[PDB]
């Protein structure tokens, strides 16, 4: 996990900009090292990269192909179950 | 000139990301302030978070199984006990504390930041003067002046979860409309300004400094005009209080040609073509948002609230009837005059204002 | 080849590049000691930004369920042909 990190490291940095250099040196690095992470965790992984957030439309045209596919086959058996009952 | 700037920085950081309401935010929020924190267990189920400064102790219960605030208790080291810090709501007999208000109704910290500075201002700048006392006091003082003075102002404290003394008046359908809220602001310009207790007197019917022995240094009563809202800001004569008075002037910065819609209303040819427009001001209009009441200048926030709830109910209805795609329309800093047919001035009752109003409307309609 | 054409079409991936070049700008910002705020406020929001297309891609499983139905449509399909 590396959001939750990355939220608070943000918040106590707009917190506490009075500490010591050292203390906002180390946590930036902190931060760099998350998305550091980040960066890798996203190039190692196929599926979290696939699906990158949104839906274009090619959910609405699998849609059109399971619609159209499946009430083809739905007339072909009926017509089917209609020939063969003699 | 960098400490002002990163002070500046530190104050839009804090206001940008205020942080979510955990324990260990409440925590640091008020470490940055320089509250003393402690927390306790006080069951298995139940942690304190206690803070206190000079004066100010504040008691957070939390509830570990639920992940929520449970109790907010504030307790003061003054002899006054009795600083209301409820929401002032007319009918609920629950008084909803605004510290607790501030932790559960919102969903961030922001809410609660405001009200800790409002009472570590309170607590930092309290001696012999208590400025919890005299804060709470201020409330009648000026809720008396607006009776002895006949001025149809309601005054309440404590407004939406938010520490303040709110003046509100009756809008056109009963319901209370907030004009100004009346606070205490640490005075940036000047560390030695005496900030003195002023009393107002029945006898006299005026205010009175009775111990110009008790001053705070460093802080200003403030009152903010609460617009409703660029045709819902309030507009000012420039010579209608001194420029030491004015705290906040809404600098139209120079890179967006924004006349006051009065005066962009005297350049623009877009009338009722049944009115002449004829302005008679003598001073430029600025806007101005918050004003500096402290001490002598409390007998300003009546001639103050006035103006605003004038320039309410007259200018902005008449600029508004005027811009709406021949009678002649003289407007100047106290009064409004309509040919022969109609007059209203500042100093008219506001029954003689809507009623020039509804005369006005009718002959533009 | 096609795949990476695909990836930095959708539009979490502009995001992500973007939020690092923002935490990049403000690195270097706190390496010259003098933090800009703008760059803080461009990268909280795209960190927002960021947050509500993570909510965005949840609503994944409209995908998954086309991939369980596609599959049943070609064992439907393979055993009509088998028949």
């Amino acid at each position: 996990e590396f959001i939750p990190h990355i939220f608070y490291s943000l918040h106590q940095i707009r917190k506490d900009p009075n500490n010591l250099s050292n203390q906002l040196e180390t946590l930036t690095g902190s931060i760099r090292h998350r998305l550091k992470l980040c960066k890798s965790l996203i190039s190692e992984n196929e599926d979290t990269k696939d699906l990158l957030s949104k839906s274009p439309s090619e959910w609405q045209d699998i849609i059109h192909q399971r619609e159209q596919e499946l009430q083809i086959k739905r007339d072909v058996l009926d017509d089917l179950y209609r020939k063969l009952q003699r | 000139s960098y400490v002002e700037t990163l002070d500046s920085m530190i104050e839009l950081f804090k206001d940008y990301k205020p942080g979510s309401i955990t324990l260990e935010n409440i925590t640091r929020l008020c470490q940055t302030l320089g509250l003393e924190s402690f927390t306790e267990e006080l069951s298995n189920e139940l942690s304190r978070l206690s803070t206190a400064s000079k004066i100010i102790v504040i008691d957070v219960d939390y509830n570990k199984k639920q992940d929520r605030i449970q109790d907010v208790k504030l307790v003061l080291a003054s002899n006054f006990d009795n600083f209301d810090y409820f929401n002032q709501r007319d009918g609920e007999h629950e008084k909803s504390n605004i510290l607790l208000n501030s932790l559960t109704k919102y969903p961030d910290l922001k809410a609660f930041h405001n009200n800790l500075k409002f009472l570590y201002l309170l607590d930092a700048y309290s001696h012999k003067l208590d400025l919890f006392k005299y804060f709470t006091e201020l409330s009648h003082y000026i809720r008396q002046c607006f009776q002895d003075n006949c001025c149809d102002f309601k005054v309440r404290t404590n407004l939406n979860d938010k520490f303040g003394i709110y003046i509100l008046t009756q809008g056109i359908n009963g319901k209370e409309v907030p004009l100004a809220k009346i606070y205490l602001e640490e005075n940036k310009s000047d560390s030695q300004y005496r900030f003195y207790e002023y009393i107002y007197s029945q006898e006299t019917k005026s205010w009175i400094n009775e111990s110009a022995e008790n001053f705070s240094n460093g802080i200003s009563l403030v009152m903010e005009i609460v617009a409703n809202a660029y045709t819902d800001l309030i507009w000012f004569p420039e010579d209608f209080i001194s420029p030491e008075l004015i705290i906040d002037k809404v600098t139209c910065s120079s890179n967006s040609s924004s006349s006051p819609p009065i005066i962009d209303l005297f350049s623009n040819n877009n009338y009722n073509s049944r009115i002449q427009l004829m302005n008679d001001f003598t001073t430029k209009l600025i806007n101005i948002k918050k004003f500096d009441i402290s001490n002598d200048n409390l007998d300003l926030i009546s001639e103050i609230l006035k103006w605003v709830q004038w320039s309410r109910i007259v200018l902005q209805n008449v600029f508004k009837l005027v811009s709406t795609p021949v009678l002649q329309l003289i407007v100047s800093e106290d009064h409004i005059i309509l040919d022969t047919i109609s007059e209203c001035n500042l100093y008219d009752d506001v029954k003689c204002w809507s009623k020039f109003i509804e005369k006005f409307q009718d002959i533009v309609s | 080849t096609n795949s990476e054409d695909k990836l930095s079409k959708v539009q979490l991936y502009e995001d992500l590049c973007r939020y690092e070049d923002t935490l990049s700008k403000l690195v270097e910002s706190v390496d010259r000691f003098k933090p800009n705020l703008d760059i803080a406020k461009d990268l909280i929001r795209t960190d927002e930004a960021l947050f509500e297309n993570v909510k965005l891609l949840a609503e994944d499983n409209i995908y998954r369920n086309l991939q369980k139905i596609d599959k049943d449509s070609e064992e439907l399909d393979s055993k009509t042909r088998k028949i």
